[PDB]
RNA sequence: CGCAAGGCUGAAAAAUUGACGGAAGGGCACCACCAGGGGUGGAGCCUGCG
């Protein structure tokens, strides 16, 4: 995307949060939509108890996936300015 | 401390400080809401009280008691509105626990489950299963003792097993509300901790339900045994020998 | 409505929706008439005749 | 993955023992010793069908 | 008849829950692809 | 007095047949699996198909 | 007899089988009922539609033979089934309703 | 039991504001003066049954004179598979009686402006003897083609996107014997749940009215009445504009029970002018007496006349979606949205509305001159369950 | 009569959906091949 | 995405080969005759079917 690194995003929707088997990779992938361009990408949360900390319409900060869906381009990497890694590992809470 | 289900908690929500019990449930494999008894260490659980309705995606806290004398960190619990409604689905696990009586190669006969013929009559058909894995269905009640059944198994279960079935009980949330209005002065419920501490009942303890440490014999099983006309039958090539 | 197709219509006349086609003679139907007088209570009653040598009520 | 597991991700589930009401009827069998119960009944009915072929 | 109703209900259920699931699973694997194999030509030219 | 007293048979999670009261089970409503097909009766409109 | 023989025979009385008559035939027809009698005919020859006990009754009196109808009766039950059992599993949770006093 | 109105004025849009708002209401004296059927509707009653049906936790009671009922109501789910119905994508089957007079846009108008604020879809089918689909003579209601294209593009407007509407009709019907009956079934299914609609703003004044597209429907009638009325709504209107394109439908008779019978013999005729500017349309419409056998093409020159009326009159939507549109200006969030009605569009139905509102909660509205603006404060209630996921 | 409108006009008009407001052999090797 | 997807309309034939019989003569049958045997049906119990 763009020219930066991370990019920006609202999440509009959990898509796949009535997926059956837990840590299936649509039940981990999130629809976001990009501030700086506009257009809605998805994107992964890295686990299927942190896809809790996502909240609708949050500010979401997201990276490159770089290594059950190939081709999802994008994990979040923090969620409203606190790392995502770190609310899981309960280190913040999320300021809302 | 974790935070029980049934015990009371003062929820700060909106303009509204008020003290409701709340029944926790986590969404199974996102198939049933099953009711939890405790909330879950590090891990986000449905929650599910009768208060005043919000408008969802509200954040919220959580606390147990407003008290100056709380040596440690009185904010309890946190989180987001999901959504609200009238009338939820929440549903605990009710496993109706039987024994086997008579044992032949797989239908078993089945005691100490039923009282009447009316029950088993209603759960005919019903998938039944033992502990150890064996699944089966029940196929007709039984006439003679009173509240026995014959169930068809999968294959042969042992006397020693529990023969379980696992029904789905549904638990409607209680309808409390208090508001914690605290500049005019406010009745406190307290916890079930607070209340057997106080009116002095021990707290209900099943010594089947705790833990043990089980010692497993190796299991051996006996020797092959060939009966006497297929043993006396079968070709030389191919003939038992024993001295 | 007797036709030469062998048919005769009944029509409703608000509407004009037809109430029953009914095939009942077998040459093509030349005359109808209905009884005028509902006095007798049977107004609603009507010949018909037809090539085929027969009138029917 | 296996580094996004927590240690109480990791804990281990304890097995329950027979009830002690009914202790005397022997072990309670779970998967394993069913697993081993029907390993030998089935290798013994294997045996005894090749030998009513035979 | 809770028998027959119960099955009925468990096989159209689990259809639909198939069928929607192929859909959404379908769809974004297509953008997704789509996008990233338009990034890989568009790198590759660089 | 309803958060200290014992819980019912049907909130407890294994109910053996002493627990609970004689015909019990027919007054609650839950839901539980079957196994296998049931056989489809023969009703008029199956007869006349 | 034959439950073929004697449908061929009943249909042959009620003249839905036969020859193919002549215009003359038909004349004398329209010269000189069989609906109520073909009801008793699909009725009657088709007998497994109902249950019916073959000794006939054990002691006769004399005061002045289908006994019970099981497709018409399993499809009567279903539909009351359909209206009672299916409808509370619709509305397993669903709080108040019209309180209708009139 | 709590707020209180009187009469059986506006009475569904009475009850669906009370659905919408959380408040509970009480209507009293329905039909004092009449003496030989005091009490509720037979279409009261159902459209009664319906909103019980639809919502959840709702509490009607309708007394024993049947001229007082009280309501308390509750959230809208819709059709969820514990409650209302088996599965998710099962239509909720609603049956009204053969003594029923109005139309069933009657039911149509309350269901589709309190359906986008739902919890989960509607998915309702209206069957049994009394669903007429056309117009009524009645209190002259809409006809399913009217309501379908004349203001479901109105929820387009607000943000509840068409995309996800599925109106269908499978029999078509008018009303028969008298005003009573029916029996063509309907289902609508409302797919598209919004949080809080657009604050919509109708200002630019919608000047060329570029075409007309219509609908001419003919059920137990023969097919060159569409085609005779085609012609005479064509003369009337090629004075004025030359693409007028009415379409033909003709269906051949519904079946209702007493052993059925068929009901529901008529025709009538629906136009629809479009103006270029936006989501403006002009509605009419004209359905045979259904015991009369007037002329098609006195029917035709009586829908020509009335919708070249509406567009003489009205300032930018007509006065029957008047009320469904400021209904939904007044659902949406807390900010004005300008619409432009016709001075002669002002009716009593919308200043009944507007009282319903000062009663409920919502704020008044604002009237100023340009056909005069009226700009709605919005009370940001939306849809109160909502499964945020 | 002249109201016989079109296949798209229609698919817009009387169908489910409401109509939304916001739209307006040369060579030899071919041969041989 | 395109076609399918526009209502003289409104529920309940074929035959030179076909339709139905009759009379005569055969074959078979514990759903026939013949010779016997055995149930059920009388009292009580109860699955099942209505």
């Amino acid at each position: 995307f763009g020219g930066s690194s991370h990019a920006k995003g609202i999440v509009l929707e959990k898509v796949g949060v009535e997926a059956k088997q837990p840590n299936s990779a649509i039940r981990k992938c999130v629809r976001v939509q990009l501030i700086k361009n506009g257009k809605k990408v998805t994107a992964f949360v890295p686990n299927d108890g942190c896809l809790n900390f996502v909240d609708e319409n949050d500010e979401v900060l997201l990276a490159g996936f770089g290594r059950d869906i190939p081709g999802v381009r994008f994990k979040v990497v923090k969620v409203s300015g606190v790392g995502l890694l770190a609310l899981w590992k309960e280190k913040k809470e999320k300021p809302r | 401390k974790i935070l029980k289900t049934g015990d009371p908690l003062i929820f700060s929500l909106g303009w509204r400080r008020f003290q409701t019990l709340p029944i926790y449930s986590i969404w199974d494999n996102r198939t049933r809401n099953r009711m939890l008894k405790y909330t879950p260490e590090h891990m986000h659980c449905f929650g599910t009280f009768w208060g005043p309705l919000i408008a969802p995606n509200t954040s919220f806290c959580c606390f147990q008691s407003f008290s100056a004398s709380n040596p440690g960190f009185r904010i309890a619990a946190t989180g987001t509105v999901l959504s609200v409604d009238e009338s939820t689905e929440i549903v605990k696990k009710l496993k109706l626990v039987g024994t086997p009586w008579k044992i032949f190669k797989n239908t078993a006969f089945i005691k100490d489950m039923f009282n009447s013929s009316l029950e088993i009559a209603k759960f005919e058909g019903a998938a039944i299963r033992t502990v150890s894995g064996i699944r089966g269905q029940i196929k007709r009640a039984l006439s003679k003792p009173e509240g026995y059944f014959r169930a068809t198994f999968e294959d042969k279960i042992l006397l020693s097993d529990i023969v379980i079935l696992k029904a789905w009980y549904p638990v409607k949330p209680k309808q409390f509300y208090n508001p914690a209005t605290n500049l005019i002065g406010w009745q406190s419920m307290r916890l079930t901790g607070e209340i057997r501490r106080a009116e002095n009942i021990p707290t209900p303890q099943n010594p089947n339900s705790t833990y043990r440490k089980i010692e497993r014999p190796e299991r051996h099983f006996n020797p092959l045994r060939v009966p006497k006309n297929l043993a006396a039958e079968l070709p030389f090539k191919s003939q038992i020998v024993q001295t | 409505t007797s036709s030469a197709d062998k048919n005769i219509r009944i029509w409703g006349l608000d509407f004009g929706d037809c109430h029953k086609a009914l095939f009942g003679h077998q040459d093509s139907i030349l005359q109808v008439a209905f009884i005028p007088h509902n006095s007798d209570g049977n107004g609603h009653y009507f010949f018909s005749a037809s090539k085929d040598r027969t009138i029917k009520y | 993955m296996s580094s996004l597991r927590h240690a109480i991700q990791r804990r281990a589930h304890k097995e329950r023992a027979q009830p002690l009401e009914r202790q005397r009827l022997g072990i309670l069998e779970k998967k394993k010793d069913y697993r081993l119960r029907a390993r030998d009944y089935k290798k013994k009915q294997a045996v005894l069908k090749s030998l009513r072929q035979k | 008849f809770i028998r027959r109703e119960q099955l009925r209900i468990k096989k159209e259920k689990d259809e639909a829950y198939e069928k929607k699931f192929k859909r959404i699973i379908a769809e974004i694997q297509n953008e997704e692809g789509r996008a990233a194999n338009e990034y890989a030509r568009e790198k590759a030219a660089r | 007095a309803e958060l200290v007293a014992k819980r019912a048979w049907t909130l407890a999670g294994e109910a053996t047949a002493a627990d609970r009261p004689v015909n019990s089970l027919l007054g609650e409503d839950m839901e539980f699996d079957h196994v296998g097909k049931p056989v489809p009766v023969v009703t008029e409109e199956v007869s006349e198909s | 007899g034959s439950q073929l023989k004697r449908l061929k025979a009943s249909l042959r009385e009620q003249g839905l089988i036969g020859p193919q008559k002549s215009k003359k035939q038909k004349r004398q027809n329209a010269n000189d009922q069989k609906a109520e009698a073909l009801k008793s005919i699909r009725e009657q020859f088709n007998p497994f539609q109902f249950k019916t006990n073959a000794r006939g009754p054990k002691f006769e009196v004399t005061t002045n033979v289908i006994k019970g109808r099981p497709e018409l009766s399993r499809a009567r039950s279903e539909e009351k089934r359909r209206q009672t059992i299916l409808v509370e599993m619709q509305r397993r949770n669903k709080v108040g309703g019209i309180i209708d006093r009139r | 039991e709590f707020l209180r109105f009187t009469g059986h004025r506006a009475f569904t849009q009475r009850l669906v504001l009370a659905t919408l708002y959380g408040r509970p209401i009480h209507i009293s004296k329905i039909r004092s003066s009449s003496a030989t059927n005091p009490g509720l509707a037979p279409h009261e009653i159902s459209f009664l049954r319906l909103l019980e049906s639809v919502t959840n936790g709702s509490i009607i009671d309708v007394s024993y004179s049947g001229t007082t009922i009280t309501y308390q109501p509750g959230l809208i789910t819709g059709t969820v598979p514990g409650m209302n119905a088996s599965l998710s994508s099962d239509a909720i089957e609603h049956v009204i009686p053969a003594t029923n007079t109005r139309g069933i846009t009657y039911f149509l108008i309350p269901l589709a402006l309190l359906a986008p604020f739902s919890k989960a879809h509607l998915n309702v089918r209206f069957t049994g003897p009394g669903v007429i689909t056309s117009a009524t003579h009645g209190a002259r209601d809409l006809s399913i083609d009217t309501f379908r294209t004349a203001v479901l593009p109105l929820y387009g407007l607000f943000g509840i996107p068409p995309a996800r509407i599925e109106l269908r009709v499978l029999q078509r019907s008018c009303a028969g014997p008298g005003g009573k009956g029916g029996g063509g079934i309907v289902e609508m299914r409302f797919a598209s749940q919004v949080r809080l609609p657009k604050t919509l703003h109708l200002n630019r004044r919608p000047g060329k009215v570029r075409r007309i597209r219509g609908v001419a429907y003919c059920t137990g009638v023969a097919a060159s009445h569409n085609n005779r009325m085609i012609t005479a709504a064509r003369g009337v209107l090629n004075q004025l504009v030359s693409d007028v394109h009415i379409a033909a439908q003709y269906d051949p008779a519904p079946l209702v029970a007493e052993q059925k019978k068929k009901t529901g013999i008529g025709f009538g005729l629906s136009l629809v002018a479009e103006t270029s500017a936006e989501g403006v349309i002009y509605a009419a419409d004209e359905v045979a007496p259904p015991e009369g056998g007037v002329v098609p093409e006195d029917i035709g020159e009586k829908c020509a006349y009335q919708l070249l009326d509406v567009i003489a009159q009205g300032g930018c939507v007509m006065a029957a979606s008047a009320p469904t549109v400021l209904t939904l200006m007044a659902m949406g969030s807390e900010d004005v949205g300008r619409l432009r009605l016709g001075r002669r569009v002002v009716s009593p139905e919308l200043l009944e509305l507007a009282r319903d509102l000062k009663a409920f909660g919502a704020a008044s509205w604002g009237i100023r001159d340009a056909d005069l603006i009226v700009s709605v404060k919005g009370t940001g209630v939306g849809n109160v369950g909502r499964k945020v996921a | 009569a002249d109201g016989k409108m079109s296949k798209q006009e229609l698919k817009v008009y009387l169908s489910s959906r409401p109509p939304d407001p916001t739209r307006k052999p040369e060579d030899s090797a071919e041969l041989l091949a």
